RNA sequence: AGGUAUGCAGUAAAA
RNA sequence: UGGUUCGAAAAAAAAAUAAAAAAAAAGA
RNA sequence: CGGCGAGAAGGGAAGUGUGUUUCAAAGAA
RNA sequence: UGGGAGCGAAGAUAAUCUAAUAUGUAGCUCCGUUCAUGGAAAUCAAAAGAGCUUUCACUGAUUGUAUUUAUGAAACGUGAAAAAAAAAAAA
RNA sequence: UAGAUUUAUAUAAACGGCAAAAAAAAAAAAAAA
RNA sequence: UGUAACGGUACAAGCUGUAAACAAAGG
């Protein structure tokens, strides 16, 4: 027996163990039949997401994809994975640095590393491919996937959506509600019209108003919401009827309790479609302005909540951010006919305004131009250095934003310049905004919807009444414009 | 030798080298992983280094 | 013999990276100025070096330079009660080297609770002792970018060579022209820069080493030099310009000495600085509680009873009644010095 | 042929190297550009608007930097992947390659019978 | 800590007698019976392991803890004087 | 699997790319990206050696529908 | 042992139940 | 000598000849294992045992008959709760030196977190700690609480998707299969819906007539889907069992009176006797 | 009272 | 007419064997 | 014609008379 | 692998038999041998001294353990072999 | 090193928990190698 | 690595792989 020493009392099991290279001892002077060197090895992917090869691994390593061996569900998993935002830090490394890697933030980047998103277009048509192959042997909410994989994804060969459009209309009669909104989120703006086949869209709304006539028990109160955005916004929908239906379930179904539990931005998203399709449930305050006050108050809660409270914590406050951004934004519209610090509707609005005022950075661009419309509806502001902060800002990310952002800003832009009192920075910053916003509303009034441009007429007529000063003939131009483009659109 | 393996060029992983022959005579190495060919040895200029443990010795 | 412990552990000299042909990427890749190591770009991804603080919010630090030959464990609880000097330490974590989870990298990461403390302990380097191979820790602020001051020991190593110049130099100076007043002294001495050794007006090492003048007078050994006589910043102008240095009268030997002597004194004074003491303003700590903190370093004598059955037949009765009975009287001589002690 | 191919291979392969290189280190640049402008919000600086400049510059970099690899890219990793064309099985021509089978676990998990029909 | 003096073999199993079975711990509340806050008590360490620490009463007495304890005291008693 | 297990994996991977706009796009320069053809390398440019009519013909892998060319 | 119970009764007069709390500090 | 806190320090400094010809069976109490030097045991490397594992002692008599004897740890099944881990850690195989530890550190988390490998003295231990310490880097995986051995490999680390999607699949697939046991043993049986009535005997003399039966089960065919696996998940009884999570839970030893079988000399099992029957370890 | 001739999944009843 | 193949039901594996060669763009 | 002295752990071991001797349970090829 | 780790017998000596010897041997499992083992004193010793670790010869079959059989390359020490401590705060 | 070079030798270990089938949902589930 | 099964070769304890003993003289 030889009695421990100080380097050598401590052992590890002779198979369960740690492997320590470094410290093993070897002799690499000889050779060792063990390790079968005229053997040869293979090699394999270097990246494996959902158990097959990584396809944002691909253009730099390459290797085979085996996309003609992957089932639905894991077609569904790929397709959302290359379509949300993908990024070549999520794949896995080869003995990397012991330092953390990139993937560890959860910050988004203005650059695209390691390749192009369009460097996957072969496998993007190769997906689809298989997609349309695999349609016929998944159940009723993997099919739903892959159709809303495919459509956000950018699948737009023309037989396999046809493929996919059959196996859907098939299957329609057998989905729930959930598996609706998922197939309505592949109608949202932006997404190719392929898949937008007018019979298609009909029937799915007409399967929604079947499932809410006749298990309107069952339905969550965020999928109410999720169902109301997407059919003023996603089906592009007149149905009156339907809407009114989702807003009755949504106030008068015993739903309170689950409107404080459900999440504040589906809310706020569902606001935003009752104030865009306003009319139609001011049809045989206003009821409009009762529902938006129902939806509102539990945002307000929310923003109490994380008040009193004051990696995790960042997604769930930029989604209230979101929502206190795009609720303020909805609430706007309905004060315009109101002009008042209305018991609940005013606050509610300062309150938003005060939560995007302390999360500015958090604003997308879209969200910039609603607080700004917002703010200057109201004729109010959370703080000193909120108009300055997001014009600033609104400059800066001119060009992601779309016809709405840019009538929102231009009506906001509009009401600002009539101000006497401004801050010297935000007098600097004014008018090459409002040469720029009205640079590109001029360049995309074709593009524009009918919202976007009574909004716009409304802004050069304000404009006209009080900014005769700014631009003057630029803005008889934009009314003049704005009311053939409706003219001509109310004929369409 | 054999605890130590040559690198493909492209895959930078385990490979093995085979020598072919073009018309010319002129003689090309081919590694098995990417059939790349493989570049030209470091020259002996840019290798050389003293060996202080001979000087030693 | 078998699998090895954490008792085992080995490394090797890192051999200094050339690129023999600069052109030649495949088998000479660049180093990567963030991770100092070469760049792979196949099977790497680019590392910005601020991926921690998205991890340990932005109270932290990167610590560089840990040595080899020590456990994670043991590594970040020595940096807890380093760092703990400071303020409250969160966390602390400890990079394991790529070939040896045992062992580190290098590199660790050190969550305060408070700006201000990470801020305060971001200033100066750590210098580690001959067990832990003498490394001098660079420090990394993620939140401000401020570094360590990785040059201050032998910046102030060449302030106090400038201080003990400067003493030769006034006294040179007394036995040439005999007493002066202080402020024309004062303007006679020079000292030398660091590194390159420049001449410079000498009136930095003075308040790096002392603070001022007249604690540099009022300081040993330099008042067994030098007698400052009558005749803040305002202060110290105005009273020095009414004085007169007179020497004190010395041989070469004694003042050889006493320049030596001062030498050694300042670097005391530079070394506690840098090994200030961790229970510096802190509460007792239980006799338990510092068996605890003692364990992590030594492991207690094994019990004797056990120890006994070590005694071999071969050439050992096990259990002898000698023996025992000496064990018993020192044991006794023992319990009677700390009774001694205890009275 | 296929040493004309493993010239043409090699050749393309010396340049991709350099093109990554610099693709790497744009990259790291511009991730320390990010955190630094992150790190700093909301306040608005002169030291900001720089950083945004040099990120601009930088992306234009990297852009042009992928655009050139991606042919590269394709050209280089051509026999990495199987080609049925070249395979004993398909054909008695000479020059054959051949590929060892891989380890994919979503398959090595599914349950098939050894069924080849086509 | 268990002492491996002594110890009891039956059933072909061993067990080892645990001569000192109290730890020290720090009072993070007022417990009825057992002393304030901020007090440094000898408990059993089952009273630990299974009461006091999962109800978040005590916690084990390691410098950490008690160092922790002492600067957010301090840290207390500075806020009252700043907003005083 | 479940079909809870589906959507947990894809919110899971939907939400791990969320935050806020850092970078600046003040032009619009089409949820789709678009390649320009002029910027493409050559035959002549993708075949050149290394350095310290093949011309005017581009070899893309890619989509046509989103190339931006004066005719297809 | 036919019964081996999991729990086995604790005794009264065990020094395991009656072992001094100890002290926090030696010196006083 | 040195290493006064290992074993041996008679040993350290006798010579080469003596160390060499040590007789274990000299040694009659057993050594800890940390200080006699051994290798850690495959059970005490799946559990946490910390200080202790299995050991071997002597016994010797007034006769000076020697007999060595191998003894096991004792050991106990008992579930955590772990904050870092996000998911309860049912039947961890526990040590009372390695719950003195626990203690001493500041409770589990703390326990695999801070210890040194050399005192954890736990390949599991430490694996856990790996997991831990992915799941700081990763905390969008913490968050699905899945049972921490999910993530125990370096692959699964690397694939987490597939490793969430392979564990729930597996799931479902035990879940239907023994669904489907269940159904084929249950004790409730439903004929068809066309021929409900079973052969019968003569009813005795008086018995009073049975009413017709009420089919509320054939309105609808998803109602008769739903009947169906309802009654097939019935059971004809449930059975007790030993279980050291119940508080009055108890085990079994051997017969009364000691004996055994005449004339057999029983062999224990050992590594070279019945070593590998009816399973591995 | 094993399986019979377009073939893979899949529920019930039974000379 | 059997084996093969599905079931029984089996790594309870008959070394040099297979519906069994890197696994769909297959070029109809 | 050498002067009150250059930061040596308060701990381990050695006969139990420790006044004395020795070492620091803490580091590389 | 009469090297190292774990578990671990009987035939044989004791003229039966027990201890002890055989022997920590055989079988079984695991390291894979100078690029190794180990290791730079909380060591050994005497009131003089030696100076990590390792190998050989002597001291000596001595002092020891076993107390019918035998085992014992003991410790200090002496003469030799080999000789090493520690590139290393960043650059 | 001009080419060619069938089949068997149960190998994702050029690799890492153990554990059938070179690596099997958690638990049941057990270890001197 | 080593060995073997079949096949070819004087139907073999040798050689050898369906190119089964030989290409050395190619835009």
């Amino acid at each position: 027996y030889t009695p421990p020493s100080k380097r050598t009392w401590s052992k590890q099991h002779n198979k369960i163990f740690t492997p320590r290279p470094l410290s093993e001892r070897f002799s690499p002077h000889k050779l060792h039949p063990e390790f079968e060197w005229w053997r040869e090895r293979t090699v394999q992917p270097s990246a494996l997401f959902m158990g097959f090869p990584d396809l944002l691994a691909l253009p730099l390593r390459g290797g085979s994809a085996y996309i003609h061996e992957m089932d639905a569900a894991t077609l569904a998993v790929v397709l959302a994975s290359l379509a949300h935002s993908p990024s070549a830090y999520s794949v896995s490394e080869r003995r990397p640095p012991p330092s953390p890697s990139p993937a560890v933030s959860l910050s988004s980047s203005s650059f695209s590393p390691t390749h192009l998103p369009q460097h996957l277009d072969s496998l993007l048509a190769l997906l689809g491919r298989q997609a349309a192959a695999t349609a016929a042997h998944a159940p009723d909410s993997t099919l739903a996937f892959l159709f809303r994989g495919c459509a956000e994804a950018g699948v737009v060969e023309k037989n396999v959506v046809c493929t996919l459009l059959g196996r859907v209309e098939q299957r329609l009669p057998c989905m729930q509600l959930p598996e609706c909104l998922v197939l309505l989120d592949a109608l949202r703006p932006g997404l190719p019209e392929v898949y937008r086949h007018p019979r298609f869209v009909a029937r799915l709304v007409a399967h929604a108003g079947l499932l809410l006539q006749f298990r309107g028990a069952e339905s969550e109160a965020e999928d109410l919401c999720d169902l109301a955005f997407s059919l003023v916004f996603a089906a592009n929908c007149r149905d009156a009827a339907l809407l009114q239906t989702t807003a009755l379930l949504l106030v008068h179904g015993k739903r309170m309790q689950s409107l404080n539990e459900t999440a504040p931005l589906a809310l706020a998203r569902a606001m935003e479609a009752f104030a865009a399709c306003r009319d139609a449930v001011n049809a045989p305050l206003s009821p409009s302005g009762w529902l938006l006050l129902s939806l509102l108050s539990p945002v307000v809660q929310a923003l109490h909540r994380a008040e009193k409270g004051r990696r995790g914590a960042s997604r769930e406050s930029h989604a209230l951010t979101e929502a206190a951004a795009r609720a303020a934004a909805a609430v706007a519209e309905e004060t315009q006919t109101l002009k008042n610090r209305e018991s609940s509707l005013f606050r509610g609005l300062l309150r938003c305004l005060e939560r995007v005022d302390d999360h500015r950075e958090s604003l997308s661009p879209g969200s910039m131009c609603k607080v700004l419309f917002a703010a200057t509806v109201a004729r109010a502001a959370p703080s000193r250095d909120f108009f300055p902060d997001v014009l600033k800002r609104l400059g800066d990310q001119l060009g992601a934003c779309t016809p709405e952002d840019l009538s929102r800003a231009l009506f906001a832009l509009v009401k600002l310049s009539s101000v006497s009192g401004l801050d010297p920075r935000c007098q600097d910053l004014l008018p090459p905004l409002l040469g720029t916003v009205l640079q590109a509303v001029e360049s995309s009034l074709p593009v524009a919807d009918v919202a976007s441009l009574a909004r716009l007429h409304s802004a050069a007529v304000s404009a006209l009444i009080s900014s005769s000063e700014t631009k003057k003939e630029e803005m008889k131009q934009l009314a003049e414009e704005t009311s053939r483009l409706m003219h001509a659109r109310l004929e369409e | 030798i054999t605890n130590v393996a040559l690198l493909d060029p492209v895959v930078k992983r385990p490979t093995r080298v085979k020598r072919r022959f073009m018309m010319n005579g002129e003689c090309v190495r081919i590694s098995k992983l990417s059939g790349s060919a493989m570049p030209e040895p470091v020259s002996t200029s840019a290798l050389r280094q003293p060996n202080l443990y001979q000087e030693y010795l | 013999a078998c699998r090895p412990g954490a008792t085992r552990m080995k490394w090797y000299f890192q051999k200094p990276y050339v690129r023999r042909v600069k052109s030649d990427f495949f088998r000479f890749p660049l180093l990567s100025q963030v991770t100092k190591q070469k760049i792979d770009w196949q099977y790497h991804h680019p590392r910005s070096g601020y991926e921690a603080a998205c991890i340990f919010g932005p109270n932290t630090l990167e610590v560089t330079n840990l040595p080899m030959g020590k456990t994670c464990e043991y590594l970040q609880e020595r940096l807890w009660r380093f760092f703990g000097k400071f303020g409250i330490v969160e966390q602390v974590r400890v990079l394991p080297h790529e070939r040896d989870p045992y062992q580190t990298c290098g590199t660790a990461y050190v969550c305060f609770r408070s700006r201000m403390a990470s801020l305060r302990a971001v200033r100066l380097p750590v210098h580690l002792p001959a067990s832990l191979h003498n490394r001098v820790l660079h420090l990394r602020h993620l939140g401000t970018d401020r570094t360590s001051d990785d040059l201050f020991y032998f910046r102030r190593q060449q302030a106090i060579s400038n201080l003990v110049a400067i003493a030769q130099q006034l006294y040179a100076y007394l036995e040439e022209r005999g007493p002066l007043p202080a402020h024309r002294a004062l303007r006679l001495l020079f000292e030398r820069s660091y590194p390159r050794l420049a001449w410079r007006q000498a009136g930095f090492s003075v308040r790096t080493c002392c603070g001022s003048w007249l604690g540099f007078f009022s300081r040993s050994p330099f008042n067994e030099l030098f007698y400052l006589a009558r005749e803040t910043d305002r202060e110290e102008n105005a009273m020095l310009e009414k004085m007169v240095i007179f020497p004190h009268l010395l041989s070469r030997e004694k003042l050889q000495a006493l320049l030596l002597r001062a030498g050694r004194l300042l670097q005391m004074d530079l070394q506690n600085e840098l090994s200030v003491h961790w229970r510096t303003d802190r509460p007792p700590l239980p006799d338990w509680t510092q068996k605890q903190i003692q364990l992590w370093q030594h492991q207690d004598p094994l019990p004797e009873e056990l120890q006994i059955w070590s005694r071999t037949k071969d050439y050992y009765k096990i259990h002898e009644e000698r023996f025992l009975f000496k064990l018993k009287l020192k044991k006794e001589r023992a319990q009677a010095k700390q009774e001694m002690k205890q009275q | 042929q296929q040493c004309l191919r493993a010239k043409d291979i090699l050749a393309k392969q010396q340049k991709r190297e350099a093109l990554e290189t610099r693709r790497f280190q744009l990259e790291e640049k511009m991730l320390q550009l990010e955190h630094r402008i992150r790190r700093m919000e909301p306040a608005q600086s002169l030291q900001k608007e720089a950083w945004q400049a040099t990120l601009d510059r930088y992306r234009s970099d990297h852009e042009d930097i992928l655009i050139q690899l991606h042919p590269l890219r394709k050209e280089t990793t051509q026999l990495l992947a199987p080609d049925w064309r070249y395979e004993r099985k398909y054909s008695d021509l000479p020059g054959p390659i051949r590929w060892k089978k891989q380890y994919i676990p979503a398959l090595e998990d599914q349950y098939r019978k050894p069924i080849r029909f086509h | 800590a268990i002492s491996h003096l002594n110890p009891s073999i039956s059933k072909g199993k061993v067990h080892y007698r645990v001569p000192n079975p109290y730890i020290p711990v720090l009072l993070l509340q007022a417990v009825p019976g057992l002393g304030k806050r901020g007090e440094l008590k000898q408990v059993r360490r089952g009273t630990l392991r299974l009461f006091l620490a999962p109800k978040g009463l005590a916690v084990v007495a390691s410098w950490q803890n008690i160092d922790a304890f002492y600067l957010a005291e301090k840290e207390e008693e500075e806020r009252r004087r700043r907003a005083q | 699997v479940l079909p809870e297990t589906i959507r947990l994996l894809i919110e899971t991977r939907k939400a791990a790319t969320a935050g806020g706009p850092v970078g600046r796009q003040p032009l619009p320069k089409r949820r789709f990206p678009i390649t320009e053809a002029l910027r493409l390398p050559t035959v002549a440019e993708v075949n050149a050696p290394w350095e310290p009519r093949l011309d005017k013909v581009v070899l893309h892998s890619g989509d046509i529908s989103r190339l931006r060319v004066d005719a297809t | 042992s036919r019964y081996q119970p999991f729990k086995t009764a604790s005794e009264r007069e065990s020094p395991f139940t009656e072992a001094e709390p100890a002290t926090n500090f030696a010196s006083p | 000598p040195k290493n006064l806190n290992l074993w041996g320090k008679y040993l350290r400094l006798v010579g080469r000849g003596a160390r060499r010809g040590f007789k274990k069976w000299q040694v009659i109490p057993p050594i800890p294992v940390k200080a006699y030097g051994r290798e850690p045991s495959a059970a005490s490397q799946t559990g946490l045992y910390h200080d202790e594992d299995f050991n071997y002692h002597t016994k010797r008599t007034f006769s000076m008959r020697r007999t060595r004897r191998k003894i096991k740890p004792n050991v106990f099944r008992r579930t955590f709760t772990s904050s870092l881990l996000n998911v309860t850690i049912p039947n961890v195989r526990v040590t009372t030196s390695a719950l003195h530890a626990m203690d001493d550190m500041g409770g589990f988390d703390a326990y695999i977190l801070r210890t040194p490998p050399q005192e954890l003295r736990s390949h599991m231990g430490e694996r856990m700690r790996q997991v831990m310490y992915y799941y700081q880097d990763q905390p969008a995986i913490r968050d699905w609480g899945l049972p921490w051995k999910v993530f125990l490999k370096v692959a699964s680390r690397r694939d987490p998707f597939y490793a969430c999607y392979r564990h729930n699949l597996r799931k479902q697939q035990y879940e239907a299969d023994l669904r489907s046991r269940v159904r084929s043993f249950s004790p409730y049986y439903l004929p068809s819906g066309h021929q409900p009535h079973a052969e019968r005997q003569v009813f005795h003399e008086g018995a009073g007539e049975s009413p017709p039966l009420n089919l509320w089960w054939r309105e609808n065919r998803e109602l008769e889907e739903a009947f169906r696996r309802r009654l097939g998940e019935a059971k004809c009884f449930e059975r007790a069992f030993a279980d050291s999570s119940e508080p009055l839970g108890y085990t079994k030893g051997r017969c009364r009176g000691g004996g055994g079988k005449s004339g057999r000399s029983v062999r224990r099992r050992s590594k070279t006797h019945k070593y590998r029957e009816n399973r591995a370890f």
